[PDB]
């Protein structure tokens, strides 16, 4: 049936527009990050606990266990 | 009474301007539209891109300096000192009694 | 839904038919223009009493008001197309 | 609804409106048709008993008694049309009306689409534009001096001419937009 | 300390130097710059503190406060660049210059190793947010809303000076950490009592308490949007902060001191959540319901427990975010309408859908909803009401129930119902006000993932 | 086009000037507060033998 009316209804064009470009950015910059923190777990991090060496002065940065934290 | 019924000379109240007539996009930034897409731009990406997600990252991953695992590996190797030694775990006293010297009442 | 685009004909075929069924008006007489007090010599009673016909008949309630001012077939089609946006 | 309303209610109309609520709550009261089409008839013949009674004191002490009758007997959870004022959907399609006026601000890339439309609407704007101030001058030389005395407002009496004060009524959203 | 202060000094020459179309861009990029220095300065420690140097130090409570400093003038600027569009360059640059100025003041007030020091950029921060109202203010009843607000505060601080510098004559030193460790018992004099009553009213009318809270809804009434945006975010935290700074000296008379000013506060928040009921304006509204949170905040911080703390600074940091973007939402829709009433503009969800989802969200942040930052301090405050006195259940319920009551009556007044007809000036929501709002609410559910970043010294 | 742009934008380097200025102040006030470096009771440690002081 060739009834087809028309739907008065406000713009829909700049909400969507400003959600396109936030998403745009956030992903813009997470997915680097997603994918680096998935390449320092898989090939880098978990460090496991140690007794320290007699007569070795760790530095601070050594007591830590997560390499991003280090 | 032949006064002008005016109190004084001012300009009228002028009329709301609206952004998206003169420009569509108009992004409600500045009503020059480079200007406009260089401020929502600069806006979007300094903000969502760059604080909003890298400091975020940056707080989720700070180093303990409030020392809890720290304090749990403590508690560990005491309790674990304590119940083989027969010590009953926590002490009522937090400073030995024998460095207290109170005060004799003589009452 | 799925409720049938009702039409300016089916409205004033409703109306008559529910009209026809009133044993008070011969159907011959009445006409879509034909009036009420004058060509069909009803009372007002009789009036209210079509007036709540029609609204058990399309299911939908008249305002007093407007019904009471609703005195010939033709503009009762006429209204009920206006409230109800009929096009053809 | 669409007439404009009177300074008063007369006395034939209040006996009408009382005689429509009765039969509205004895219909409300007695489900069933054929006992509905009984106590409606007896009803009628109990009302119009005082159809020819003539002076104005007793006919204004009735249909108070009367009125008094139905308050007694009101049926309190009466039957209401879904779309009535009381009724489970009265205002469940406004949240889709929307106004004429939202279409001048569509973007441009969706004004695009609809192209046919548009134009109509600019026609119709053109329209509005000539007849309202038309209708201004109109209304201006057919108001009575000191100002209207009832809200009824008159048809368009030249060739060209369009009822005063059209746009809003015309141009209604609909009663079922989606 | 002074990798944040310098370039918030810095922003000065660069807005006056800055072209007459790119003010706000460059104070917008550096503004947003100088937040992610800021931080840094969340790394806390278990430890006494962040002592950078002899005049600053940071602290698990001063940071939090200080990112959100940072944090808020994007935002204002944001929020500014709209009304001020007819403006001359001069002025504007004198704006922004102003709303830096009141960073900066703040910036060194949450640091302040000397109590001295705290009281003159308390004070100093009085003088530009005054300007803001009094100048660039719409109404006429700016200049009365200004006076109100500039000697209510003098009257509360005038005799916190001269208590603290009789505190500096007996002791030696009003540096925070020699207060702390050199601190003595109060006895129950009347002398002790005064002190006591000058050490605690300053804070106590900036709060605002209960029965001294009138010059609020006048100044958040007739400020501009960036104005009312820091009055509710941080300049109502700096009696909280001062309070929570101060009572290390007022034991033990505050066990008793303390009854007067939690009645007040527990009475007050159901009178001010009851007036927020019947409220023909949005902003006297939200300045209601800042009034009574920040008076469930006195009722915290007089409480004096570990969890009264942690709830109180939770409470600080949701309740300054929510209130911002609140009066954002009203602000936009004051500049189409400009009334200012609630009842005028109506149904615009239909209108508005995206701008109704940031009202239902800020709603729902404001009524309080799990596992929201605000309920984590609304409970940790209410757990340790209940353990000072079983009885104070009763008036916090009832808080609740008014509170989520006139929440969904401020979002159903507006966004729901049929639309005012006769209004047709209402344009399609820009993306600077989108990007306001998710600016504003993104941080909060963010927030709600690491709580112990807002609980304070003491978690 | 350098020399040019350099008129317009020049602004923008100052707050990134400032914010290295106050890291070498603060790392010039802290060069003041030294007086018990390697001296603290619970930090009490001998030193490497290529150093000369444990923080600076
Ligand atoms: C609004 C939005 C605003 C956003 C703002 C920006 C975000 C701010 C916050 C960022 C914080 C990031 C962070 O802190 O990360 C947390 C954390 C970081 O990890 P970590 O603690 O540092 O590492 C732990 C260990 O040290 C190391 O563990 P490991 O080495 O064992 O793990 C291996 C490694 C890698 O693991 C693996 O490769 C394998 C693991 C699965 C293997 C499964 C089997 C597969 C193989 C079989 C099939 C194929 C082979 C066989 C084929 C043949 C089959 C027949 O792990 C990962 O790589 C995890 C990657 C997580 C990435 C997180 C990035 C965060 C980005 C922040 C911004 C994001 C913006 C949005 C866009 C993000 C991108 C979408 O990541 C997670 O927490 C992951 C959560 C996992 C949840 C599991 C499900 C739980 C459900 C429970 C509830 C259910 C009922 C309800
Ligand atoms: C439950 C798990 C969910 C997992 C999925 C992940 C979802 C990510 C959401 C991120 C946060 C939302 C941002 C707020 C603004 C929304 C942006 C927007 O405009 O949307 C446009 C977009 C496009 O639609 P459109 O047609 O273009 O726009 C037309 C209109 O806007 C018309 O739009 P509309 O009619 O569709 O309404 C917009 C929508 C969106 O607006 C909202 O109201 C969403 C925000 C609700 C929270 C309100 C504050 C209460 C405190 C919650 C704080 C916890 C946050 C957790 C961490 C968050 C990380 C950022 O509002 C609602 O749908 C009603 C919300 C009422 C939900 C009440 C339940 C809350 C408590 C549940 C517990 C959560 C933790 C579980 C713990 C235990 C289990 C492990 O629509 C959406 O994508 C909707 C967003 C997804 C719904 C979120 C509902 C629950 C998620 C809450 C946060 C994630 C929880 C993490 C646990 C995961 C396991
Ligand atoms: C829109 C439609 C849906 C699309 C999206 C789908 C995907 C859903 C994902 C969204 C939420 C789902 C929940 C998943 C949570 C996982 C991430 C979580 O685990 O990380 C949190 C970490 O989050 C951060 O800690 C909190 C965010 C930082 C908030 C700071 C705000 C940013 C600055 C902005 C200005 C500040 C304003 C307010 C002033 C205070 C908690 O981690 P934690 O267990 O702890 O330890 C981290 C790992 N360690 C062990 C190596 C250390
Ligand atoms: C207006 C909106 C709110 C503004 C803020 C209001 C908060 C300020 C209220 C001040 C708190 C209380 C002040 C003093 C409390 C001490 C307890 C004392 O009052 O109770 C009895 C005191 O008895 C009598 O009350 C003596 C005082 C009588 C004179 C005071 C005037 C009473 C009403 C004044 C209220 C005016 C407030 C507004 C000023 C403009 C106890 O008897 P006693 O054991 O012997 O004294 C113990 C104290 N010692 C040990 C130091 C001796
Ligand atoms: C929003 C408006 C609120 C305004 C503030 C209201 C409270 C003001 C606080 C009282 C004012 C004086 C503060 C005292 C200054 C601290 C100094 C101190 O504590 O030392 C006391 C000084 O104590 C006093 O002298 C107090 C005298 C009070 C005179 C001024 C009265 C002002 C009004 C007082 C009543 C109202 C106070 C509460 C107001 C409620 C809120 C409106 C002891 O002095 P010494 O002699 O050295 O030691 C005794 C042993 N020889
Ligand atoms: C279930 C609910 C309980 C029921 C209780 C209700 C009790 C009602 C009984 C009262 C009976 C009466 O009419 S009370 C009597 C009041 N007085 C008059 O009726 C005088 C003149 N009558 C008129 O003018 C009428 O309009 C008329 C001529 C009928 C039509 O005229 P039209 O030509 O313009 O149609």
């Amino acid at each position: 049936h060739g009834k087809r009316l028309f739907i008065i209804k406000p713009s829909g064009f700049y909400d969507r527009r400003f959600l396109k470009l936030m998403r745009f950015y956030i992903l813009l910059t997470g997915i680097p990050v997603a994918i680096g923190i998935t390449l320092v777990n898989v090939f880098i991090g978990e460090a496991e606990l140690a007794d320290i060496p007699e007569g070795y002065v760790p530095e601070h940065w050594e007591y830590f266990k997560h390499p991003i934290s280090r | 009474p032949p006064e002008p019924t005016i109190r004084l000379q001012e300009d009228p109240d002028p009329e709301d301007e609206n952004l998206y007539e003169k420009n569509p996009d108009s992004h409600g930034y500045d009503k020059d539209p480079i200007v406009d897409l260089w401020n929502m731009r600069v806006v979007f990406f300094f903000g969502f891109s760059i604080v909003l997600v890298l400091g975020s990252t940056f707080v989720a991953y700070l180093p303990d300096y409030r020392m809890q695992e720290w304090a749990r590996r403590e508690a560990e190797r005491l309790v674990k000192y304590r119940e083989a030694n027969g010590l009953p775990l926590m002490e009522s006293n937090c400073f030995d009694p024998n460095k207290i010297q109170l005060p004799e009442d003589e009452d | 839904s799925d409720a049938p685009p009702l039409t300016l004909e089916a409205i004033k075929d409703r109306v008559l038919y529910v009209l026809k069924l009133y044993d008070k008006i011969d159907p011959e007489k009445l006409s879509v223009n034909s009036h009420f007090m004058k060509d069909l010599g009803l009372d007002s009673l009789d009036q209210v009493e079509i007036i709540m016909a029609m609204e058990d008949e399309f299911g939908f309630e008249i305002p007093d008001i407007d019904a009471e001012k609703l005195m010939c077939p033709q503009e009762i089609v006429d209204y009920i197309a206006d409230k109800k946006d009929v096009y053809e | 609804a669409f007439s404009a309303p009177a300074a008063y209610l007369t006395h034939q109309q209040k006996v009408l409106r009382l005689y429509k609520r009765a039969l509205r709550h004895l219909e409300s009261w007695c489900v069933h048709r054929d006992k509905y089409r009984y106590f409606a008839c007896l009803m009628r013949a109990r009302f119009d008993e005082h159809k020819n009674e003539k002076d104005m004191v007793k006919a204004t002490q009735l249909l108070r008694q009367a009125e008094e009758e139905f308050w007694y007997g009101q049926h309190p959870q009466p039957y209401i049309f879904p779309e009535s004022p009381g009724g489970t959907s009265y205002e469940r399609y406004e949240c889709y009306k929307v106004p004429e006026w939202c279409l001048d601000d569509w973007h441009p890339s969706e004004k695009a689409m609809y192209p046919d439309y548009f134009a109509k609407r600019e026609q119709w704007k053109r329209l509005r534009r000539e007849s309202w101030e038309r209708e201004v001058k109109q209304l201006q030389e057919e108001t009575p001096p000191g100002g209207p005395r009832t809200e009824a407002l008159p048809p368009a009496r030249k060739e060209g001419d369009l009822p005063p004060l059209w746009w809003h009524i015309v141009t209604r959203p609909r009663e079922r937009p989606m | 300390m002074l990798k944040i202060i310098i370039p918030t000094t810095m922003l000065l020459p660069m807005t006056w130097m800055s072209k007459h179309n790119m003010i706000w861009i460059n104070a917008t990029v550096h503004s947003l710059l100088i937040s992610l220095i800021s931080l840094s300065l969340l790394n806390q420690l278990g430890e006494n503190s962040l002592n950078f140097s002899l005049t600053f130090f940071s602290d698990s409570l001063s940071a939090p406060l200080l990112v959100l400093t940072t944090w808020l003038l994007p935002l204002m600027l944001m929020a500014s660049q709209s009304h001020l569009s007819k403006e001359t360059t001069t002025r504007k640059k004198l704006y922004i210059t102003m709303l830096i100025l009141l960073q900066l003041f703040l910036i060194m007030t949450f640091t302040a190793t000397e109590l001295i020091l705290f009281y003159i950029l308390f004070e100093a921060t009085l003088v530009p947010t005054l300007i803001i109202i009094t100048r660039w203010g719409n109404q006429t009843e700016r200049l009365n809303a200004g006076l109100y607000f500039l000697f209510y505060t003098l009257a509360g601080s005038l005799p916190l000076l001269v208590a603290l510098v009789y505190i500096q004559n007996t002791t030696g030193s009003l540096n925070f950490l020699i207060i702390h460790y050199w601190s003595h018992p109060l006895s129950n004099s009347w002398s002790n009592i005064f002190m006591w009553l000058a050490c605690i009213m300053a804070f106590m009318v900036k709060m605002p308490l209960y029965g001294l809270h009138l010059w609020l809804p006048k100044a958040h009434v007739e400020a501009p949007i960036a104005g009312s945006m820091v009055l509710a975010a941080v300049l109502l935290k700096l009696g909280g902060y001062g309070m929570m700074r101060i009572t290390t000296i007022l034991n033990p008379l505050t066990n008793y001191m303390a009854y007067p000013f939690l009645m007040l506060s527990m009475w007050g928040m159901i009178m001010t959540s009851s007036i927020c009921l019947r409220q023909t304006d949005l902003k006297s509204l939200i300045a209601y319901s800042s009034v009574s949170h920040m008076a469930l905040v006195i009722v915290a911080i007089m409480i004096q427990t570990p969890w009264s703390f942690m709830g109180a600074t939770a409470l600080m940091i949701a309740h300054g975010l929510t209130s911002s973007m609140l009066f954002c939402l009203a602000n936009t829709n004051y500049e189409r309408v400009h009334s200012r009433t609630m009842i005028l503009a109506r149904g615009l969800q239909t209108l508005l859908p995206l701008m109704a989802t940031w009202w239902l969200v800020a709603s729902l942040t404001n009524l309080a909803l799990p596992p929201s930052i605000n309920l984590i301090g609304e409970l940790f405050i209410i757990t340790a009401s209940f353990s000072w006195s079983n009885i104070t259940i009763i008036l916090m319920g009832m808080n609740m129930m008014i509170t989520a009551l006139y929440s969904l009556y401020m979002l159903i007044t507006t966004q729901r119902g049929k639309y005012t007809h006769h209004i047709n000036n209402i344009k399609p929501s820009f993306t600077r006000e989108n990007a306001l709002m998710a600016l504003h609410i993104l941080p909060l559910l963010l927030l709600t993932l690491n709580p112990k970043m807002i609980l304070g010294p003491l978690y | 086009n350098v020399l040019q742009i350099v008129r317009d934008h020049w602004v923008h380097i100052l707050v990134p000037v400032g914010f290295v200025f106050g890291c070498y102040l603060d790392r010039r006030s802290d060069e003041k507060l030294t007086a018990f470096r390697n001296k603290s009771l619970l930090f009490k440690r001998e030193l490497r033998p290529n150093e000369e002081v444990t923080w600076k």
